[PDB]
RNA sequence: UCUAGAAAGGUAUGUCUAAAGU
RNA sequence: ACUUUGCUCGUUCCCGUUAUGGGAAAAAUUUUGGAAGGUCUUGGUAGGAACGGGUGGAUCUUAUAAUUUUUGAUUUAU
RNA sequence: UUGGGGCCCUUUGUUUCUUCUGCCUGGAGAAGUUUGACACCAAAUUCAAAUUGGUGUUAGGGGAGCUGGGGCCUUUCAAAA
RNA sequence: AUACUUACCUUAAGAUAUCAGAGGAGAGUCCUACUGAUCAAACAUGCGCUUCCAAUAGUAGAAGGACGUUAAGCAUUUAUCAUUGAACUAUAAUUGUUCAUUGAAGUCAUUGAUGCAAACUCCUUGGUCACACACACAUACGGCGCGGAAGGCGUG
């Protein structure tokens, strides 16, 4: 349908280091390969913190989208174009 | 601080909200986007919590002081299933008159941009 | 539909197989790299100074700093300050771009060298470098350069180059 | 009738959606709440948080959220062998329906 | 019938929203969203002590009630008093209506009446 | 559809004798040619016979242990043979189009003038003019440089690398038509 | 029984052809 | 309520007369609504009006109370 | 036009609307203000030079004209006592 | 810039405030630069409306931080189990106790972690405005200077 600024921003951060905390307590942090429309993400070369603290390492992971609590994208995407309020799209096809 | 009575979440962009969540945590950050599912995008948020140890100090019976864990998170997006309430904390960096001036200036620049793009593609 | 905000071009019905092929398009990558270089350049280049809150100076401060002395202030012409600012901007960029890399040049013959410093045989980031090499679906992209590749394998041993001085070395 | 029950809900049209909702209230499982709204019998609702309430139903909805009147909440609490019974009287009340378990109709 | 269109008609009325946690919110109601996202102006958040000596309150809701930030500190009971809270819709258990309102004019569904009359 | 339970309902309802015209036996054997080319630019429309998964896994059971029905094979071979011979006609048309470019009139008179210009040191002058005519034929090739993909019939080129060819050869058209050619080779070996 | 004419584009891709001196 | 005949009190003016009547204004004044102008004070000043869209974005309604957000497995309890 | 005094010059790229000239024994001179002008980032053609693609800047204060609104006053008109 | 090749793909429906009246078009719908009332938005314009806006007659001060130091601060509390051997209190999967083998997996930290209190240093923010260096007040206090920020209420 329409997605709006947060899920579209998550699609703007494909390729860069993100840090996300699931709803079970874990914290995964790696390069985000493919996100999807339902905030269903993959992550490559991640550093996986278990809830009681034991950090391990694992090559790829596919979290369910429904379990995410937040996703911490890089800082420069503050200046992303989708946050521009007055936009002038040229013409439909 | 005083917020206008008829001010929904669409109108509080660039305020500094204080979003409560399902776990006692609180994300004090500047709002800049939201959605139908109410999953915000906080700019400079600081995820706080009250620990399991100092939670006895809040139990009902000078003042009370609680030591919270400020944990800085830069440009989070939240998941809207978790949110519980939002409370405004601080007003923006700009005024209202200054935001009016800057919004007219941005719209003027966008219309000049589309004018030049159209007259360049016709040439 | 979809609209590439950076690209400024619309697209037909937003299917992930069309959208993902746009997002690794070479022209979209040039437009996005220009956008983010310019936005980082704008937030570096923007000198926003604090607003000035001038208080009325007291008497004894006025006697002391009226009886110190007056200092000459130096200022330059327009072409001088323009040339100086071009020099300062290129010096800040080469400090930001450079990096000390002498531990790589200095272990160049050591026994386990290909397993650590090669950067393609590393066990942590080993698969990523091969994975992100890119398709190069352009024949002339490989047909441009006519030098050697010098791929140092991981299987190399201690036996080759037994004496490092005799194979001609370079001084640091 | 059969034509609206048998088909999927995305193939109906708008008049058939409203007809299906009227059919689901008048001949269905929520006809218990509808009969208690008309016939003024008190209902006993067991909410999910172990509060039982007793009231009359002024209106209901497809989600089972309902506007009550003369609400008498009744819950029990304990910590170990100490146990009391509590009661709270609320005059008019809107119950968000995702917490209900078993609407009952008093004989 | 959709019963949230009843809640949209209550404007500028004091309600007492029970949340799913146990904490109750008491303030001037405002524009209610179609998914029942209530906005309250002058709230008096509180969390009821269980009124048995040995028993516990909600821990999560207690830490949440402090971390709204506006808890009036020196008081005894968990009462926080702030302005403009924005309660998300799926967390409200029941809403204690004011007593003075006339249900027999509020509960008339305009769209249902239109759909029964025009068909 | 819009809600995912609707699409899931669609799938389970299409999951829940076995002869007659109602069931596309060509899909039942496997890879209906009106199914493999649904969305592409060689689209035939819709498959006329309906396709259904309960029948297909019953056929999987039947050819796993029960039996094989060779009427299904001869129907599939008829549909496969008519499509493959039709696209053999179309690749003949494509190389005819290359020929018709190659025997274009003004280009033939230009190469005829350069080949009259081709007419020991006589052999050295003739070889220099013939290498100029070879470069004229190659200039006509540099206008095109087209070969024909022998399976699908679409154009290709050799100046292009292996990777853009690998971009072509994993197509919907080319994989579908490779599957058609492979079942045709299998059935023509097996029937003969 | 109540008169069937399917699109025409978008993005991605390589190659050709070409336009430049001091 | 209209209508006439005389008495009395009475806003203002005239007359028979300064007792008191006759006639006129059915007035002087106060309030509301409109036009003109005085002065004070605040704002704008290069784009605006009408129409046309197989035009973009917002908001609402319905699919949508069935695994991915909003009709509940976070008051930790048996 | 000149002379004196006070305050500021962090205006740090010495007024930050742009370009050129220019300054602490000074606060200055010219040119320009949106189918445009200017600053900068990127690249390939093997210095620059050139084009193509992007991001921005185009300001603040005062005065005459016209105009939107508010308050008070005066004149007139219609209505109520 | 132009041209050709190949890949991928071709759109959920409806609406734009409500109520009520009058009029009209073959019981309901639709319309009215129709009419009233209600709601909403913008723009103006107002209130003795409410809150807030930092010394120079001095080296100060308020709100917020420090992912700053003293600081290994002061006080507490933790650091894997098994199979066996030698001894061994002992319901356990010899638990308890010293030493060893073998075996599972095994975030780092013990200058840590949790509790408590103070001192010092450093950031960011604003009218550092105008007039004045003064004898006020029970109806408690001329809120009777120019502004600016935020909210309340009313009108056009
Ligand atoms: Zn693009
Ligand atoms: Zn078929
Ligand atoms: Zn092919």
């Amino acid at each position: 349908t329409m997605n709006g600024i947060p899920v579209k921003l998550l699609n703007e951060a494909q390729g860069h280091i993100v840090s996300l905390e699931l709803t079970t307590g874990a914290t995964y942090r790696g390069k985000l390969v493919e996100s999807e429309d339902s905030m269903n993400v993959q992550l490559r070369d991640v550093i996986a913190t278990e809830p009681q603290g034991a950090v391990t390492h694992m090559d790829q992971i596919f979290v369910r989208g429904s379990q995410i609590k937040f996703i911490v994208v890089p800082d420069l995407l503050k200046n992303a174009p989708l946050f521009k309020k007055n936009s002038s799209r040229p013409m439909p096809p | 601080i005083q917020v206008a009575h008829s001010s929904r979440l669409a109108n509080l962009i660039d305020y500094k909200l204080r979003v409560l969540t399902q776990d006692g945590r609180v994300y004090i950050g500047q709002l800049m986007a939201f959605d139908k599912h109410m999953n915000l995008v906080l700019n400079e948020c600081i995820e706080e919590r009250v620990p399991k140890t100092q939670l006895d100090k809040l139990r009902p019976r000078t003042t009370l002081n609680i030591k919270v864990e400020k944990r800085v998170l830069g440009l989070t997006i939240l998941r809207g299933e978790q949110i519980l309430s939002t409370v405004v904390e601080d007003k923006p960096l700009l005024s209202k008159k200054e935001r009016l001036v800057r919004d007219k200036k941005e719209k003027k620049q966008a219309q000049k941009q589309t004018k030049l793009r159209k007259e360049k593609e016709k040439k | 539909r979809y609209y590439c905000e950076y690209c400024h071009s619309y697209l037909t019905h937003d299917t992930l197989s069309v959208r993902k092929s746009h997002l690794v398009g070479k022209n979209h990558l040039r437009i996005t790299a220009d956008y983010y270089r310019n936005k980082a350049r704008d937030i570096i280049n923007k000198h926003n100074h604090k607003r000035r809150h001038i208080g009325k100076r007291g008497r004894k401060e006025r006697e002391n700093s009226s009886q110190n002395e007056t200092l000459k202030v130096t200022c330059l012409s327009n072409k001088e300050k323009r040339h100086i600012m071009h020099v300062k901007k290129m010096n800040q960029k080469e400090l930001a771009q450079t990096s000390i890399d002498t531990l790589k040049l200095l272990y160049d013959g050591s026994p386990g060298y290909s397993k650590v410093f090669v950067d393609a045989n590393r066990f942590d980031i080993g698969d990523l470098v091969k994975a992100s090499k890119l398709p190069q679906r352009a024949n002339e992209k490989s047909a441009h350069h006519s030098f050697k590749q010098t791929s140092r394998s991981r299987d190399e041993t201690c036996e080759s180059n037994p004496f490092p001085r005799l194979n001609n070395p370079k001084k640091l | 009738s059969s034509q609206i029950i048998d088909r999927p809900k995305h193939e109906l049209s708008r008049a058939e959606l409203e007809e299906l909702e009227e059919f689901e209230f008048k001949h269905g499982p929520m006809s218990l709440i509808n009969d208690a709204m008309v016939t003024r019998t008190p209902v006993i609702i067991s909410l999910r948080n172990n509060h039982k309430i007793i009231a009359r139903v002024k209106a209901f909805d497809r989600h089972c959220n309902m506007v009550l009147e003369n609400v008498k909440e009744l819950w029990t609490e304990k910590k170990g062998k100490n146990v009391i019974n509590r009661e709270r009287f609320i005059s008019k009340l809107f119950l968000r329906g995702d917490s209900v378990i078993v609407v009952l109709k008093t004989p | 019938m959709k019963l949230v269109n009843f809640l949209k008609k209550l404007r500028n009325e004091q309600v007492t929203i029970e949340l799913k946690n146990g904490t109750t919110v008491w303030g001037t109601l405002q524009s209610v969203s179609p998914q029942m996202n209530a906005i309250l102006t002058d709230v008096k958040l509180t969390l009821p002590q269980p009124r048995l000596n040995k028993l516990n309150s909600n821990g999560i809701a207690m830490a949440s009630l402090y971390l709204t930030g506006g808890q009036q500190p020196t008081a005894s009971d968990n009462i926080a008093s702030l302005q403009y809270i924005n309660i998300r819709g799926n967390t409200i258990r029941q809403i204690i209506l004011p007593d003075s309102l006339n249900l027999d004019s509020l509960l008339v569904d305009q769209k249902q009446l239109n759909s029964l009359r025009r068909s | 559809m819009s809600t995912p339970a609707a699409e899931q309902r669609k799938l389970v309802e299409q999951l829940m004798g076995l002869h007659d015209p109602k069931i596309c036996k060509s899909y039942l054997v496997g890879e209906c040619p009106y199914d493999l080319f649904q969305g592409t630019k060689q689209s035939l429309g819709k498959c006329p016979q309906m396709h259904l998964t309960k029948h297909k896994i019953q056929y999987e059971r039947e050819v796993k242990q029960g039996k094989t029905f060779p009427e299904f094979e001869r129907e599939y071979l008829a549909i496969l043979s008519r499509f493959v011979n039709e696209c053999n006609g179309q690749i003949s048309v494509a190389l005819q189009n290359l020929k018709h470019t190659a025997e274009e009139r003004m280009k033939i008179q230009q190469v005829t003038e350069e080949l009259d210009v081709l007419d020991l040191i006589s052999k050295r002058k003739e070889v220099a003019k013939r290498v100029r005519n070879i470069t004229e034929n190659v200039g006509q090739s540099a206008q095109q440089k087209l070969q024909v993909c022998e399976v699908c019939g679409a154009y290709l080129s050799r100046l292009d690398t292996d990777r853009r060819l690998a971009d072509h050869f994993l197509g919907k058209i080319h994989l579908g038509y490779v599957k058609m050619r492979e079942d045709y080779d299998r059935l023509m070996k097996n029937n003969r």
